[PDB]
């Protein structure tokens, strides 16, 4: 039982041919106040896995702390906790998804919408979403919320379907990401211009990026718009 | 029966005498006036007659600035004068308010034209004994001259005069226009257009005018307006220079 209070903006992601790409802003939002640009909503876990999270930060804060434990736990009694007995984007997701649904089903949800950015141990892009309803789904692209509305189209316009992915480089998508980032940073009050991005690649592994600032916005023509209407001056 | 003259009802001839008599009230003020579309502008000149000292003469105009763009000259009694401009005043902002762009001049005319036809048809309504000429430089139509009658009848004009001596200037300009062959006075400075006019007003009226003699106004692009006695004086001076 909860409501958003300290709130993270939308999270967007998609998997490309060689891996996955994900970005979320550095902002986090308390009401109309955009309260903290010190909010990293993209959470790396190991190389193969990064986690986007939206909604409650304290939840997310709570959540994230739970995650290291998994590692430290997966560490325990595990020589290969680094090796194949390392954690897997699938697992972590799988682990997590259980929680939310329960938490939901407990009528004590965790307030967040969450994508697990991963590229599997076999190098398979792990891109799969989980909500605070605990309903999950996976898809070539995962954007959340405001992004899910605008960015998924962009990234579904990037990859219409699965076959698109093996055709989909990092940068091609990556570009659209930052583009979508701008796009989102265009049309959202909550969207932040500064943001962060991560890329798990089947090869380079995790590629994470910081303080990425939305650019390439056309604010020019606005000057050309006078009043809302028939006002001519 | 004979009331047919007292009231608006078709005479045995299908005629409206009050109308015909409203026509009397038109020059009953005995002010001669003109409307000339310059090339750029439209210019309107009229007799400013100051019979009394006790007057504040400044207060005396039958040329009325209807809108931003539109002014109008009235030929007729100042009560009825003061009325229609008011009436006109509404439609503009109204039209503008409703239509998002200012009322075109003739629209007002056509509008105001509708009005008397009502009273024409509306017995207890009396039509008004003012003749009205609307002018502006219309965003669409540029310089514009629309005169309306007590009868709700109206038309566009290459230019016009109005008053008791209207015909004279009418001839004059008709002469000058059949001469000049173009609908408008071709001058870029409305000054000249004014100076042209004041000439041809002085001309056909055979009447020299002081600056207190003239009700003078200019419809210009986006702004109808008038002049002080000094632009008039300037016209008095300027026109004294051509001659």
């Amino acid at each position: 039982t909860q409501q958003p209070i300290v709130t993270g903006t939308s999270v967007i992601s998609m998997k490309y041919d060689n891996g996955v790409i994900i970005a979320a802003d550095n902002l986090g939002s308390y009401g109309s106040l955009l309260r903290f640009n010190g909010v990293e909503r993209l959470i790396p876990v190991g190389d193969n896995t990064v986690v986007g999270i939206s909604g409650d930060i304290s939840d997310m804060q709570h959540i994230e702390r739970l995650l290291k434990d998994l590692v430290t736990e997966n560490a325990y009694d595990n020589p290969l906790a680094d090796a194949e007995e390392a954690l897997e984007p699938s697992y972590i997701f799988e682990y997590l998804a259980t929680v939310m649904y329960q938490r939901r089903s407990k009528m004590n949800p965790l307030w967040n919408a969450i994508i697990v950015a991963g590229v599997q141990s076999n190098g398979d892009q792990f891109l799969r979403y989980v909500n605070l309803l605990g309903v999950t789904y996976s898809s070539p692209t995962l954007a959340t919320g405001f992004g899910a509305h605008m960015a998924n189209p962009l990234l579904r316009k990037v990859v219409d379907r699965e076959s698109d992915i093996p055709k989909t480089t990092v940068q091609v998508a990556e570009e659209a990401i930052v583009n979508a980032m701008r796009v989102l940073y265009y049309r959202d009050a909550r969207s932040s211009r500064n943001f962060s991005l991560a890329i798990i690649d089947k090869n380079t592994g995790l590629t994470f990026k910081k303080n990425l600032q939305v650019e390439n916005m056309k604010w020019d023509f606005a000057k050309d718009i006078k009043g809302y209407g028939t006002q001519k001056i | 029966a004979g009331y047919d003259r007292h009231i608006t009802i078709f005479s045995p001839e299908g005629r409206l005498y009050q109308v015909e008599y409203a026509f009397k009230a038109t020059n009953q003020t005995n002010i001669n006036s003109l409307a000339v579309r310059g090339k750029d502008c439209t210019v309107v000149i009229s007799q400013k007659k100051v019979p009394d000292k006790l007057l504040d003469p400044t207060t005396v105009s039958y040329i009325f600035c209807i809108s931003r763009t539109i002014g109008m000259v009235v030929n007729g009694p100042i009560p009825d004068a003061r009325n229609a401009a008011l009436r006109a005043k509404a439609e503009a902002a109204e039209f503008r308010y409703k239509y998002g762009y200012d009322m075109p001049c003739d629209v007002l005319a056509k509008r105001m034209a509708n009005l008397s036809q009502i009273y024409t048809q509306r017995a207890y309504m009396r039509p008004l004994g003012v003749i009205l000429t609307f002018v502006s430089v219309d965003e669409e139509l540029g310089p514009s001259i629309y005169k309306t009658d007590p009868a709700g009848y109206y038309v566009g004009y290459k230019a016009t005069a109005t008053g008791p001596k209207q015909q004279e200037i009418t001839t004059n300009l008709e002469n000058h226009f059949k001469k000049s062959k173009i609908d408008h006075i071709n001058e870029e400075s409305w000054e000249k257009v004014v100076e042209f006019a004041i000439t041809h007003m002085i001309d056909a009226l055979g009447t020299e005018f002081s600056k207190n003699d003239l009700e003078v106004g200019v419809a210009t692009k986006d702004k109808f307006f008038t002049l002080s006695a000094e632009n008039i004086e300037e016209r008095l001076v300027a026109i004294a220079e051509q001659d």
